[PDB]
Order: structure tokens, then C-alpha cells, then sequence
């Protein structure tokens, strides 16, 4: 598989991920990691596009101790609302994004969580797939 | 190898195979070749010469550094060529000599700093040119590039900062042109550059200086002007001053998404009086003042993804000409109030989806006076309670979408009564009891009813059910309804049905008896519990046009021979036969029924 | 060797070249080719730099019928005079030049000439080497 | 296959070897690694971890797409990192954690649109950042990045069109900063952005609006302001008004090469009064008018590559204070006239090279009143005739360059008479007859004489000759002089020679006898006709510090045994031993002498 990368390790919160797309890896760094996640985090993200991103959606599947906490879907790019300057870029393009993500604030109870993040297009074709482990500890 | 044959002799997908040349096994007749993510450090006169019939060729990210003389010499029929994301060092004068009728060319993120990198003197009928994500700093087309058939010129994500008269005159021969400058920070436009200019679309997405754009576009006529910004851009202060130039322009439709409008002046839109459509998606609006001048003849308004508390806060008295209003995805629970839209007498379409709307009594008070409404979208909301004749205020409705919105309807009530023109009704996951005989009274014109994810008492559709009043019904979706059975007479009154989706239930073969009176239908039985289909049901199947039996526990024993023989005789009536597999006997489990022949004697 | 490319084929004048740098090829196109070469022709040119071009010189060696006609040297980039916008670019960079070369006019008598063009730095390390055949014939 | 060992255990050149990893054979001690043009799609913590002593690492064009966490973990001593011309997708936060003391970082043409691609928080002492040829549109440095040590910030060839106050504030902690904005067309500068700004160098080469520059730079202090343009730019003329803002800044040196001045008149330069140097190279000057104001305290002026017909057309009265004048490469013949420079009282350096200058009497009329003159360059001109005392007007002259200028001197004439302070005289390819014996009278202080490509009768330097009077001579170049022989007493009176270049002649070993009186010299005998060197010459060679004997037909037989033994024991003393080869016997022809071992009687 792909290497395990660290997105984030500070303020008691550590986020480690592996790309779950057999075709390729991607780069991700998160600024101002902590157990008290502030709203609207800044990230850096690098990837090659495997589909056009006129229509781009994110699934989040969260678990802890072998059972589902949360499933969530969110659009990043849609025809009626491109949220980001990168919307509409095309298959094959190298993308670098350094900017905000507009997540809500949240406190992370100590413990370990398994996160599956998937970016996909309107046909459910893979743009990115991240298998992450999030560890919250005392700080 | 091994390329995917998408269409025999016609369409091949060879993406991601690490190929250094076109495979010898691809037929000379190939018309559509998807060759992205291979490895072609140089392409030249010998690379493609046998593929004379290509109309579509995609070389996205193929590691191409060189395009030598006559590379495309045999591609006389080429319509689309995609060279996106190749690190091109040079492209020969004659590289495009072959495809003289080329229509669309993608040269995105090829590292180029100038349009003259691409020798296009042979492409006299070019319609689309995509030059995004490069180092280009001028839109000026090179001398002797024909612009006459050019309809799309796309420079998304480049380094253009100025548009001069000279730049603009290089486009004069094109007509109805859509020019995309999204992601270019335009800091100046030469006065006079847009005199008499006529565009289909102009996109300046993300630009940091709206004042400059409106002033620079003086005298232009534009069908769609896209001036939205994005979550990752800096805000500029929005006030009436920004829009002064619009008073000297003709524009049909304008988008201003994600700019910071919050606490807007009542004078903000006084230059917008020519606009037909205005899009204020996600502009941090919490309310609009009354006497918001300059929009009294606007036809379409989008206020989605804002933060109103009440529908009365849009001040609909501002927009007496509106025919279309979208306010979906509001970020707070939206209270619809009573009569908040009553002066929109011309309103034809209303989208109030994803608004967390909840009410004990919908929708006469909320939609008071909307007597011309034809399309209404209340999907993805919180529970709405509907009494009989819930839509008396909108008797002309033709489409009503309530998907994923829970509906509470008292026993024996008829909420859709007197919607005599309604043709399309979506109640997917509304969780109604579909056995109530009166539920659908008053829908004589209904053609299309989606009831995915609703329920019947004990998973059974009885002879008496809500559907038997829908005499014009053509399309019925009952998938994911937890169905065990359907009475043979359940659908007998429904004589015009031609598309019946019963997929993702637990139906067994006797459910087919409910379709006995129908002919030539599309019948989706995918993902049910059909195993054995006895002979007396086969004439019912024969009557139909298309049946889908994929993902059923189908029986491939002698107990099922009559169906098995029928199956072989009627492949033209069957959809997804490659996923229509035996479940028994264990020896044949996972085998396609098309591959089964039994001898039973 | 590298492919033979046609820089030019118009108005009775044909120019064919071959890169003589074993490491790599280069692209070249010349506009408004003819037997009566006007001054200040425009060219299109692409290459990967194998040296920095803060100091960049051209040698031209001309001959016909195995007889040496002309040996010329000319600086393109110098510390005291960078002539071009590309002066100062560095080793490894991909360069594309579309612009004028400040050549004098000249009529070209009918016949076949051999040209060696060479671009080099102050250590005479090769930036580019083109080995060319110029054919002039009546028009 | 294999890396070149440039310095044992220290410096390795691995360029162009198609390598996918550091070779196992590179030693752990390596300090300087040249790894350009290899193939490293990903680099990561394992890639360089054993090379703990690197101070220089060049990864130019290595096809690097990924720099993963801790890639430079072991490079604690790294001084320079070159990542130019890699198609970088992402760089990890901790990639540069190791080289905390990095001084110089090259990130040229890596496809980046922002400096925040590069996590630089671990680099607290950076001196040079090279960010040329990318997609960058702002000079602003990451918040909190230390700039105290930053001396060079280079953005050549980017997409920067605007400089804001906030951009500039990001630079305040640096001192003597050089900022390269060459190839960025500046459309605007925020008023006040340059308040109290201090720069060593500021380069805006090729920028299209000079008014924007001079206005924008108000209040700044700049040593060298580089405002030249280029042949491939189509620049507008410079109008006098453009230079007004120069009144409100402090600038020592300005370059305006390749511009065109419209309407040059008495006040155009009024704002230049504080300038020390002005460079007007190739600005199409065919003359300047007198009475010009603002340039009367200018020290250095460059008018090279212009098109004066006459030295008088420069109007030297404009520049009373000049200490340096360059006017080289004039595109027409420059007629020198008489006293055309007599105004320039303090002129110390004059360059008139490559001016197609032609005269049969020189140089007292031309150089009239230039009596402080210390360096004169008249190289690469047409033939000059020199009578005795041809530089009477310039008695303080310390350097005189006449290289590649044919000189016509009559028998027994002394053109350099009375140049008692001259230290350097270059007469390369001047084609003088060096047997004319008064030739070098009047040169008591001469230390350095270059006589390459001159003429000696019968290719012999006689026992009494024109060089004999040059008592203080240290450096003598006599290469390419077609010399057959040098009399053994030719040089006896030259006791201070320490550099004697006799290369590219037809000398035999007998010539070495002429150096018997000297010790510790550099002696270049390359490309001569030396074959045998008999034992009685060896003490003369042993006396010297370095000897070059490459490309001689050296005898490798027993007849030359004493020299061959001497050669093995005196490798310290020998230059270019790798090209010092045997001529005979035929078996050893082309073999290095360092590889010869004979057994003799
Ligand atoms: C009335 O108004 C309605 C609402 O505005 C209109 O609704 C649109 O309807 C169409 C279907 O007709 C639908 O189109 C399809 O979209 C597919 C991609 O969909 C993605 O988004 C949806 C919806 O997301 C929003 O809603 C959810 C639920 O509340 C919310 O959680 C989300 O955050 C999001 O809300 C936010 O964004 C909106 C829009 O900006 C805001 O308004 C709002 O405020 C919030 O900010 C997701 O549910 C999808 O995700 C499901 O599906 C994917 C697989 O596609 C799964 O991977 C994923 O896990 C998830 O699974 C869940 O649902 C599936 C069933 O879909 C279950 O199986 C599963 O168990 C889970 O429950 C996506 O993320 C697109 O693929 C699809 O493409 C198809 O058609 C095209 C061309 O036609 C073909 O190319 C393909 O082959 C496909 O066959 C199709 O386009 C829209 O999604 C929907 N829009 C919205 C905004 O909801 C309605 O149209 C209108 N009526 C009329 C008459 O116009
Ligand atoms: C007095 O003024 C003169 C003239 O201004 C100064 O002369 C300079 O002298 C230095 C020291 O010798 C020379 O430095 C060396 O340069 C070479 C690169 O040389 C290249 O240019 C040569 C000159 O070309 C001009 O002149 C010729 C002949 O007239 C003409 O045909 C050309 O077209 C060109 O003239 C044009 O350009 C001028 C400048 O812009 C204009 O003024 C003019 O009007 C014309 O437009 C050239 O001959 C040479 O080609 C030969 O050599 C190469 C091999 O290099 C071979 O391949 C060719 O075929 C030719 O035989 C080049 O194209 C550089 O390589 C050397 O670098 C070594 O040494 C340095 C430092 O010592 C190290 O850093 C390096 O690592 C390296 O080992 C060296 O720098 C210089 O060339 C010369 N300049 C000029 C303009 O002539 C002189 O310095 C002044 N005196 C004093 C005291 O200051
Ligand atoms: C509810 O069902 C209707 C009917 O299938 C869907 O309406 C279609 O919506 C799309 C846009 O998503 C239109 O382009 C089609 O023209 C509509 N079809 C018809 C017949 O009008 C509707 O999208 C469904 N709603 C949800 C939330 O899924
Ligand atoms: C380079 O980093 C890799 C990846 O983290 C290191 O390998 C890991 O080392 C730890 C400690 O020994 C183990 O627990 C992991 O199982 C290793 N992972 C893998 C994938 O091998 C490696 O040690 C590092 N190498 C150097 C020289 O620093
Ligand atoms: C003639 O010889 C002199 C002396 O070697 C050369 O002078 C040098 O010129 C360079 C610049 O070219 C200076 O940096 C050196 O400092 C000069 N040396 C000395 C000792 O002053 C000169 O370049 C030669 N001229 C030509 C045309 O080749
Ligand atoms: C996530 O990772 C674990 C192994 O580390 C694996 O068992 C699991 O299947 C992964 N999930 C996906 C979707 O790849
Ligand atoms: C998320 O989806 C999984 C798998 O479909 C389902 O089992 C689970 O219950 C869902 N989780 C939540 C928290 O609703
Ligand atoms: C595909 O091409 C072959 C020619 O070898 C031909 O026999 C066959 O009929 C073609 N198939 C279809 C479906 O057109
Ligand atoms: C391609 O060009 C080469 C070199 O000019 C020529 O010899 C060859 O015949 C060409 N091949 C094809 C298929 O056109
Ligand atoms: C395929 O093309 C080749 C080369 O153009 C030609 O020789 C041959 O006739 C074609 N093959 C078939 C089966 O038509
Ligand atoms: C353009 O300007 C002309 C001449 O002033 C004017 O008559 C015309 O109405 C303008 N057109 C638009 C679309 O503003
Ligand atoms: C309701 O609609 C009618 C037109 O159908 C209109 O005349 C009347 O003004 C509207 N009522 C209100 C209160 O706006
Ligand atoms: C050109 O160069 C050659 C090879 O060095 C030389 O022999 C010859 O003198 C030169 N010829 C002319 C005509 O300048
Ligand atoms: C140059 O190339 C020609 C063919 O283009 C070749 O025959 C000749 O030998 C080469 N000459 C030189 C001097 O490189
Ligand atoms: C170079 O390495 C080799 C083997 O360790 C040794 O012969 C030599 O002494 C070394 N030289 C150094 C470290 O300077
Ligand atoms: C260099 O260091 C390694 C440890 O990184 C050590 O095992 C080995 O002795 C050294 N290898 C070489 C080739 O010098
Ligand atoms: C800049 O402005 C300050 C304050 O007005 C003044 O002291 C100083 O002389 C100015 N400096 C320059 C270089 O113009
Ligand atoms: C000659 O030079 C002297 C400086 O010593 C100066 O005073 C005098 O004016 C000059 N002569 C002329 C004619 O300018
Ligand atoms: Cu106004």
C-alpha cells in the first residue's frame, strides 16, 4: 500500500492517513491540530486529478471501537455552487490547495477513531480516498 | 493490453496501462480512444498513422514532451483532441495538419506561456479551445487564427491581469462567444475595449476588483456574467458603489455568489434594472430591506444558502415580476410564515428544499395567493402536516417534490385533492401509509409517482390501496418499500402503467400476477426473492418490453425448466442478463442463466 | 541520431536540422522563410537548459561545397548586456522562445549550404548544437 | 555507471546517469553531491539518510513529484539545496526539518503558485530564496518566516503585477536585500508601500510601465535599480514625465538598457542629480544635446552599443564629474575627433573597444586633456598608427588594452614613451614586429605584457631584443608567436619574471635554457616541439613552481630516461599531466608519461 502520512500532530490530536486509492497517493497537512478543533481549519493538499471536478462530493464515515459514530456527505463543487477556486479543473491536472475548509468546531474526547474520507464525482468515481486514524490524548 | 472494449470495433479505454505505443490489437476502425495516463515521451508521424477513423482522442497526462511534424496526419476525422497535463517542450508547425475539421482542443496545464505555442493555422472550423492552468498572460489570439466558428475560449486559472483594445479586437470575427476568465486576477481593462462587444458568457470568477470589471465592460451585451467568488478568496466590501458600471451595460443574468452582502443597503441593486436573473447564493444574507430598488422586472432570483430566519425577510414586495424563486439550503431553520410570498402573482417555480421547514398545517397559509405556481420543491425538509386540499392556493401545480420530507396526514384525508393538472409527484421517503384509499384523491392527470421508501401495513399491497385512483399513471416507483407481497388485483385500475420499478424488495414470483393486465411495460424486479417462476406467469412476462431480474435467488433446477427455456427464447426482453445468475443448485451458483442448459425429460 | 526537423520550407528556401547534442533534441520553427531573408525574422524555439544562461554565446559556421564561407560568434546574454527576456534562466528549466532574432537581411544564392549553429556558455559547455542543411532554389 | 569523483570522498558528480537512488558506492563522507538529471519520482526519509555530511545537494530536473516527511532528516549541515525544475505535487511539513541552518534554496520552475507550497518554518537563517519561473503572483513571505539573514529574494519570470504595503512589510527585517522582479510586468504599486524601504538591488527588468515604478518607489533608498528592457519586448517610448518620481527617492545606480527616449531635452534628467552611475546601453542614441542638467555629479556613464558617428556627439560638457566612461560596441564607425573629451577633468577609465575605430595618427589629439586617465581600452578596433610618444596626453596610465587592434609602428619608434606608471600592456594579435628595438622604451614600471600572436624575425628571440629594458616585468605572454628558438640570453636581464607563457610555438627543449636565472615561476610550454629534455636542463625545471608540458612530442625511450625519472618525482610541479603524452616509440604513442615505466641500461 501507500505510505502512512502524518497530516497533523499537536495539542493532543494526531491524524495519520493512508491513501486507499490503488492508483495514487496524495498529500495533506492540517494546521492548528488540537483536541479542541477550531472551526474553519486551514489545510494544504496536493493531488493529481483522476476525474474532472465540476461535480465533487465528500463522504465521511467515522467509527470508534468497531462501530459507526457518523456517516456524512457534503458537496464541494456543484453546477449551482462551486465553493472553491479549484472547482471545474480537469482530469490529469496537478492541484495544490492551501486554504480553509469551513468545518464546524468540535472537541475530540480522548480515544482512537477510524475515519474514511472519500472524494468522488457524480458517477461515484474516485477522486481521493483516505483511510485515517485519529488519536486524541491528554495534553 | 489489456484495453477495455467499451464498444465493439469503436471505443477503447486503454487508460493507466503504462503503454509506450498504440496496441497492435486495436482495430483500424477505432473511433474513440481514451488513452490517458500512459507513457509517450515523444509522439510523431508514426504514432497514430493507422487509426484513420479517430473522432475522439484523449492523451491526458501521457508524459508527452514532444509533438513532431505530422503527428496527427491520418486523423482527418478528428473532432476532439485532449492534450491536457502533458509537459510539452515543442509542437511542430505541421503537427495538426491532419485534423482540419477539429472542433475542440484541450491544452490545459501544458506549461505554455503563449497561445502561439500551438500552431493552429490548419484548424479553420475550431469551436472550443481550453487553455486553463498555464502561464498565459494575454487573451490575444495570434494573427491568422480563424475565429469564425469559435464558441468557447477558456483561460481558467492563468496569469491574465489586463484586457486591452487590441486583445479584444483579436476576437471580433467570433460571434456568440463564451470567454472564461475564472481564476485570473483582472486589475485593468482598457477604456473602449468592450465597445459594442456581444458575448454569450463571460466568467471572471474569483476576481478581487468588481468595480474594475463593471467599469471595463461598459457598452457590452452579455447573456450570462459570472462574477461569483469562492470560500478560499478574500472578501471585498460590497456597497452600491461597486455596481455603478452595470448601468451602462446590457446583461441578462448575473451571478454574485459568496460575496459578502450581509446588511445590504436598500440602494444596492439600483443599477440592475435590465437584469432578468440574479444569483445571490451564499452571500451571508439574513434579510432584505423593503424598497430594494432596481429589481421590479427581475424574473429569476436565487437566494439559496443564505441565513434568513423567516420567508417574510426576503421582502417579496421587491420582486413583483418574479417567475422563478430558489431559496434552498438556508443555513438556519426557515420559518415560511403566512402570506410572505403573496404578491408574487407571476410565480411559476418555487424551490424551498433543504430548509428544515416544519409545520402543523401546510401549505395554504404559506403559499397564499401563488395561483400560477406550477412547480414546487419542498424536498429534504422537516415534518409537514397536510390536511385535505393542502395545495388549494396552487391549483395549477404540475410538479410537486416532497422527497425525504416526512408527511403527517390524518386518516382518510386527501391532501392533494383538486390538483387536477399535477403530472409528477415525488414522495420518496415521505413515510406515508400507501394503503389509505383517499390519500391520492384529486390527481386525475398524475403520470409519475415516486414512492421509494414508503410502506404498506405488513409489507402487503392489498386489492384496496391509495393507488387505485391514479387512472393516468405511467411511472410507478415502489423500490425499497419493504414489500413482501402484492395482491394480484392491486394495480388493476392502473391501465396506463408502462414503467414499474419494484426493485429492492422481498417479492416472490406471484407478484408478477399484479401486472397481468398490462403490455409493453418496463418492469424492474431487481434484488427481490424471485426463485421459481411457474409457467402460468410466463405469458405475463412475454407481454412486456423489458424485465430486469438481476440479483434474484434464481432457481436453475428442473423445478424451473419452463422459465429457463423462456429465458433463452426471450433475451431481447431482458435487462442486465450478465448479473442474472443462478442461486441453486450449488454447482451452478453464480452462473448466468444465459449459460444454463438442462435436460429434464 | 535525433530526428531531422524542418525549421523552414517557403519562398525557395528550405532549412532542415538535426540536434548534434547527444543528450537531447530541440524544437525550432522559423517564420517567413524565403530566398530573400528579411532582417529580424521571428522564430519559435523550445529546449531544456543544460547550463545556466546568464552568459550565452552563439557560433555560426557556414560552408558550401566543402568550402568554409563564414565563421561568426555573437553574444545573446552577457553580464553587461542581457539582450533577451530569457537571459539569466537556469540549468534544468524548460524554455520556450517565440520572438525576433536580430538577424540582418540577405539574399540566398541557389544551392545547398551546411550550417553549424552552437549555443554555449563562458566555459564553452553546450547549451544547443544544430547541424543544418539550407537549400536555396528558384522561385 | 559511474559517478565522477571530483574530489576523493568529498565531491561527486552523478548527473545524467538515470539513477533511481543514491549509489551504494557513494561514501558517507560526501559533502557535495551533483545529482541533476536523474529519476526520483518520490523522495522520502530513506532517500538521503546516510549522507549526514552533505553541505551542497543539487536535485535539478530529477522528475521529483513527492517530497515526503523527514526527507532531509540527516542533512543537518546542508548549506545549498537545489530543487529546480521538478514537477512537485506536495512537500511535507517536516521535509526541511533536518537542514535548520540552510542558507540557499532554489525552487525555480517547480510549478508552484504560492510560497506557502514550501514549509519553511524550520529555516531561521536563510540567505537566498530563488522562486523564479513559477505561477507566483505575490512577493509576500509566510507570516513569521525570519528575514534577518535574507539577502537575495528572486522572483524572475513570475506572474507578479502588484506590490502592496502588506507585501512589503513582510520584508522589513532584512537589510541590504536584493529583490529580483525581472520578467514580472508591474501594473501597480500601493501608495506608501515603499515608505523607508532600503534595497541593495532592485530589478524590474522588462517591466512595461516605468511611470508606475518611479511613482511607486517614492521614499525608498536603492543602491542599484535595474530598469532595462529586452529585444523581445515591445516597449513604449520613455517620455520626460516618467522620471519625476526619481526626485522623491534616493538611488545610486540606474540601468535603462534597450529603452527608447522620446524628445531628449535639457531637463529630461533634472531629477538625476543624486545618481552616481547611469547605464544607457543600446538605447538608440545617435547624439545627446549639450546643456543637459541633472548629470553633473555622475561618476560613471555607459553609452555602449549606441550609434554615435562622432565622440563629440556625446556632449561631454554634460558630465564634468565622470571618472568612468564606457562607449564600446558602437554600431557605426566612431570618429574620435579632437579634444572631444577634454571636459572630463577627472576621467580615470575609458573604454572605446569594438568601435570600428580607424586612424593613422593616435592618440594625443583624440585623448586631449585626459591627464588623470589611468585605464584605456582600445581593443578590437581597426588598424592604428602610433608615432613615438602616442600617449603623451595620458601620463598616469596604468593599464592599456590594444588587444586584437592591429598596430602600425615605424622602425625604431617608441609609441609608449613616457608611460612611466604603466603596469599592464595587452598587445595580443597587434601584429607588431617585436625586433624593432626601441619598441618598449619608456615603460620602467611595466609588470604585465601580453604579446600573443605577434611577429619575431625568423621566429627567434635574439640575445639583444626589445624586451630587455622591461626590468620589472612579471608576466610575459608569447604564445602563438611562431617561435622556433629563444637565445639563452634573451631574458637574462628580466629578473622579476614569475609567469612565462611560451605555449603554441615550435620550441624545442633548448628554449628552457633561457629561464636558468629564474626560480619559482609558472612556465607554460604546452603545444611546442619538445621531445628530449637532457639532464642539464632538469635543474632549471626543478627551480620552477609549475610547468605545463602537454601536447609536446615527448620522447619515451631510454634516451629520455633522466627526464622520465624526474617527471615521476615532480608531479607536484606539473600542470595537465593527463594530456602529457608520449610521441614515440610507436607502442607508447598517446600513452600518458605518468603511465610509463622503462627499464634502461
Ligand atoms: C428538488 O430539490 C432537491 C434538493 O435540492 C433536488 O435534489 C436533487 O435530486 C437529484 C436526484 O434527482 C440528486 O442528483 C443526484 O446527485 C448525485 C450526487 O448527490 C450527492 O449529494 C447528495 C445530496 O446531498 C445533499 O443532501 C444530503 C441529505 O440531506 C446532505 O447530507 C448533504 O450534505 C447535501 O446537502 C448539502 O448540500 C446541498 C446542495 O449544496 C445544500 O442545499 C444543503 O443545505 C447541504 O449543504 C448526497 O445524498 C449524495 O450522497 C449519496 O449518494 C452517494 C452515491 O451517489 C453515496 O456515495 C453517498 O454515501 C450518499 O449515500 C446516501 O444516499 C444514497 C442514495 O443516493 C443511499 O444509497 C445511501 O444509503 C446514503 O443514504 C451525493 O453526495 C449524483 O451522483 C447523481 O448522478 C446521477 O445522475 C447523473 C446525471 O443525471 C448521472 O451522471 C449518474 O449516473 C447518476 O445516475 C444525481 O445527479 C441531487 O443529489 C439532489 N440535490 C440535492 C441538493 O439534494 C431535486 O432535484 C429537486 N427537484 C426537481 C424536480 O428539480
Ligand atoms: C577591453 O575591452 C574588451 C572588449 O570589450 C574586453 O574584452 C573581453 O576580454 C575578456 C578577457 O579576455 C574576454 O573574456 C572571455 O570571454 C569568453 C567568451 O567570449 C565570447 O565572446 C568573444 C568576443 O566576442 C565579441 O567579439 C568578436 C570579435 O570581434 C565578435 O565577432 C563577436 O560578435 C563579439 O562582439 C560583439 O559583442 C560585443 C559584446 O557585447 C560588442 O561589444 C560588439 O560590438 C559585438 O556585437 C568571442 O570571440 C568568443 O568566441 C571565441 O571563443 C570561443 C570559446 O570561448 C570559441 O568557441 C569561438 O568560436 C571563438 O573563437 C565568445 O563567443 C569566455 O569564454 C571567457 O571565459 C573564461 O574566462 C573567464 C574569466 O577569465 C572565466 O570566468 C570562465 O570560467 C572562462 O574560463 C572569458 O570571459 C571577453 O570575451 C572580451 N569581451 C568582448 C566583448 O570582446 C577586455 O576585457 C577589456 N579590457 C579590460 C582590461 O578590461
Ligand atoms: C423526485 O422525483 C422527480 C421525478 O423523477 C425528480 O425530478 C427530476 O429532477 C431532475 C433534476 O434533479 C430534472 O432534471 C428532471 O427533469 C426531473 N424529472 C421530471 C419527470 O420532472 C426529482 O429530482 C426527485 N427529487 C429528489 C430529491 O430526488
Ligand atoms: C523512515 O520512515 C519509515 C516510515 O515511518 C520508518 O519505518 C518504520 O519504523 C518504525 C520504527 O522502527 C516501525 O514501527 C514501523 O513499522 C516502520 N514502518 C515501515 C513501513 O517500515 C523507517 O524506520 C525510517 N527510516 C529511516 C532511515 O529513518
Ligand atoms: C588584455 O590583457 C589584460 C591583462 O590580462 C586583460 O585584463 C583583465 O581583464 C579582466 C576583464 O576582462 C579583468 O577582470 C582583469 O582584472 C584584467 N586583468 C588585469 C591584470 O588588469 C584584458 O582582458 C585583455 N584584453 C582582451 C581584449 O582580451
Ligand atoms: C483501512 O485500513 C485497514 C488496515 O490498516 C484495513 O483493514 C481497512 O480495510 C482499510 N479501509 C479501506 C476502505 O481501505
Ligand atoms: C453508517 O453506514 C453504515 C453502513 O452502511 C451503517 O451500518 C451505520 O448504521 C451508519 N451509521 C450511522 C451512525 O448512522
Ligand atoms: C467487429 O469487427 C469484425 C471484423 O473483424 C466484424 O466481423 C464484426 O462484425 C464487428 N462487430 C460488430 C459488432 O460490429
Ligand atoms: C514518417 O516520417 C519519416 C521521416 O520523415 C519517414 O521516413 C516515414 O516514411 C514516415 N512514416 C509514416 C507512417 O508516415
Ligand atoms: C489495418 O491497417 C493496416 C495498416 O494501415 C493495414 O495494412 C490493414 O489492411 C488493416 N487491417 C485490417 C484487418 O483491415
Ligand atoms: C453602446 O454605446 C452606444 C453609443 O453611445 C449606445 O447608443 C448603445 O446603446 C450602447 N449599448 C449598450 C449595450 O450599452
Ligand atoms: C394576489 O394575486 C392577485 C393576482 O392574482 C393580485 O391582483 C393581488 O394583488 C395579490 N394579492 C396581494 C395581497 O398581493
Ligand atoms: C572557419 O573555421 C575553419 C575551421 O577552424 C578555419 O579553418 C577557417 O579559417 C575559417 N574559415 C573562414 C572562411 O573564416
Ligand atoms: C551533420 O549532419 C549531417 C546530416 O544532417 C551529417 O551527414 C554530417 O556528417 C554532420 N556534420 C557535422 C559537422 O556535425
Ligand atoms: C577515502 O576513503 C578511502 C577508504 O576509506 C581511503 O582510502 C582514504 O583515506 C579516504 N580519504 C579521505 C577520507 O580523505
Ligand atoms: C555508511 O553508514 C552506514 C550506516 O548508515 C554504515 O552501515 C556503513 O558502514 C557506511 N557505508 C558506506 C558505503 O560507506
Ligand atoms: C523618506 O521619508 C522620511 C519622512 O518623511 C524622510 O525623513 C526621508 O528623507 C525620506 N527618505 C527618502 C530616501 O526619500
Ligand atoms: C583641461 O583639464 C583641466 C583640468 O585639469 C580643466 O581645468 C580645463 O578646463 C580642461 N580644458 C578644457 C578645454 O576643458
Ligand atoms: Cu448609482
Amino acid at each position: 500500500g501507500w505510505p502512512k502520512h502524518t497530516a497533523c500532530n499537536s495539542g493532543g490530536l494526531e491524524v495519520v492517513y493512508q491513501s486507499c486509492d490503488p492508483l495514487q497517493d496524495f498529500g495533506l497537512s492540517i494546521d492548528q491540530c488540537s483536541k479542541q478543533i477550531q472551526s474553519n481549519l486551514n489545510i494544504r493538499f496536493g493531488i493529481i486529478l483522476r476525474q474532472d471536478i465540476r461535480k465533487l462530493f465528500l463522504d465521511i464515515t467515522l467509527m470508534a471501537k468497531g462501530s459507526s459514530i457518523l456517516n456524512y456527505s457534503y458537496p464541494l463543487c456543484e453546477e449551482d455552487q462551486p465553493k472553491f477556486s479549484f472547482c471545474g479543473r480537469r482530469k490529469g491536472e496537478q492541484i495544490y490547495y492551501a486554504g480553509p475548509v469551513n468545518n464546524p468546531g468540535l472537541d475530540v474526547p480522548q480515544g482512537e477513531y477510524q475515519l474514511l474520507l472519500e472524494l468522488y464525482n457524480e458517477n461515484r468515481a474516485t477522486v481521493a480516498c483516505a483511510n485515517a486514524t485519529v488519536t486524541s490524548s491528554e495534553f | 493490453q489489456k484495453c477495455i472494449e467499451k464498444e465493439v470495433n469503436k471505443t477503447y479505454n486503454c487508460e493507466n496501462l503504462g503503454l509506450n505505443e498504440i496496441p497492435g490489437t486495436l482495430p483500424n476502425s477505432t473511433e474513440c480512444l481514451e488513452f490517458s495516463f500512459n507513457v509517450l515521451p515523444t509522439i510523431q508521424n508514426t504514432t497514430f498513422s493507422r487509426l484513420i477513423n479517430l473522432t475522439f482522442l484523449d492523451l491526458t497526462r501521457c508524459q508527452i514532451y514532444w509533438i513532431h511534424e505530422d503527428t496527427f496526419q491520418s486523423q482527418h476525422r478528428l473532432d476532439t483532441l485532449v492534450l491536457t497535463a502533458n509537459p510539452l517542450i515543442f509542437m511542430a508547425e505541421t503537427a495538426l495538419s491532419g485534423p482540419k475539421a477539429l472542433k475542440h482542443l484541450f491544452f490545459i496545464q501544458t506549461g505554455i506561456s503563449s497561445i502561439d505555442f500551438i500552431p493552429l493555422h490548419n484548424q479553420k472550423t475550431l469551436e472550443s479551445l481550453y487553455l486553463g492552468s498555464n502561464h498565459i498572460s494575454s487573451i490575444k489570439l495570434p494573427k491568422g487564427f480563424p475565429t469564425e466558428k469559435l464558441k468557447v475560449l477558456d483561460f481558467q486559472n492563468n496569469a491574465i491581469h489586463y484586457l486591452s483594445k487590441e486583445d479584444m479586437s483579436s476576437l471580433q470575427q467570433a460571434t456568440n462567444l463564451s470567454l472564461n476568465l475564472n481564476g485570473n486576477d483582472i486589475a485593468g481593462i482598457e477604456p473602449g475595449a468592450f465597445d459594442s462587444a456581444v458575448f454569450q458568457s463571460l466568467n471572471f470568477g474569483g476576481t478581487q476588483n468588481l468595480l474594475v470589471i463593471f467599469k471595463g465592460l461598459k457598452n457590452s451585451t452579455i447573456q450570462s456574467l459570472w462574477l461569483g467568488t469562492f470560500e478560499d478568496m478574500d472578501d471585498e466590501d460590497i456597497s452600491p458603489a461597486v455596481f455603478e458600471g452595470l448601468c451602462e451595460m446590457s446583461v441578462e443574468s448575473i451571478n454574485l455568489q459568496k460575496h459578502y452582502f450581509f446588511n445590504i443597503s436598500s440602494n444596492t441593486f439600483h443599477c440592475f434594472s435590465g437584469l432578468q436573473e440574479l444569483d445571490l447564493t451564499a452571500t451571508h444574507l439574513s434579510e432584505l430591506p423593503s424598497g430594494l430598488v432596481g429589481l421590479s422586472t427581475l424574473k429569476k432570483l436565487v437566494l439559496s444558502a443564505n441565513k434568513f430566519e423567516n420567508l417574510c425577510q426576503i421582502s417579496a414586495s421587491n420582486f413583483p415580476s418574479l417567475t422563478h424563486l430558489s431559496i434552498k439550503g438556508n443555513t438556519k431553520r426557515l420559518e415560511l410564515g403566512t402570506g410572505c410570498l403573496e404578491n408574487l402573482e407571476n410565480l411559476r417555480e418555487l424551490d424551498l428544499s433543504h430548509d428544515d421547514i416544519e409545520t402543523s398545517d401546510c401549505c395554504n397559509l404559506q403559499l397564499r395567493n401563488l395561483s400560477h405556481l406550477q412547480s414546487l420543491n419542498l424536498s429534504y425538509n422537516e415534518p409537514l402536516s397536510l390536511k385535505t386540499e393542502a395545495f388549494k392556493e396552487c391549483p395549477q401545480l404540475e410538479l410537486l417534490d416532497l422527497a425525504f420530507t416526512r408527511l403527517k396526514v390524518k386518516d382518510a384525508q386527501s391532501p392533494f385533492q383538486n390538483l387536477h393538472l399535477l403530472k409528477v409527484l415525488n414522495l420518496s421517503h415521505s413515510l406515508l401509509d400507501i394503503s389509505s384509499e383517499q390519500l391520492f384523491d384529486g390527481l386525475p392527470a398524475l403520470q409519475h409517482l415516486n414512492l421509494q421508501g414508503n410502506h404498506f401495513p405488513k409489507g402487503n399491497i392489498q386489492k384496496t390501496n391509495s393507488l387505485q385512483t391514479l387512472g393516468r399513471l405511467e411511472i410507478l416507483v415502489l423500490s425499497f418499500c419493504d414489500l413482501s407481497s402484492i395482491d394480484q388485483h392491486a394495480f388493476t385500475s392502473l391501465k396506463m402503467m408502462n414503467h414499474v420499478d419494484l426493485s429492492h424488495n422481498r417479492l416472490t414470483s406471484s407478484s408478477i400476477e399484479a401486472l397481468s393486465h398490462l403490455k409493453g411495460i418496463y418492469l424492474n424486479l431487481a434484488s427481490n426473492h424471485i426463485s421459481i417462476i411457474l409457467p402460468s406467469l410466463l405469458p405475463i412476462l412475454s407481454q412486456q418490453r423489458t424485465i430486469n431480474l438481476r440479483q434474484n435467488p434464481l432457481d436453475c433446477t428442473c423445478s424451473n425448466i419452463y422459465f429457463l427455456e423462456w429465458y433463452k427464447e426471450n433475451m431481447q426482453k431482458l435487462e442486465d442478463t450478465e448479473d442474472t445468475l443462478c442461486e441453486n443448485p450449488p454447482l451452478l451458483r453464480g452462473v448466468r442463466l444465459s449459460d444454463v442448459t438442462l435436460s429434464c425429460s
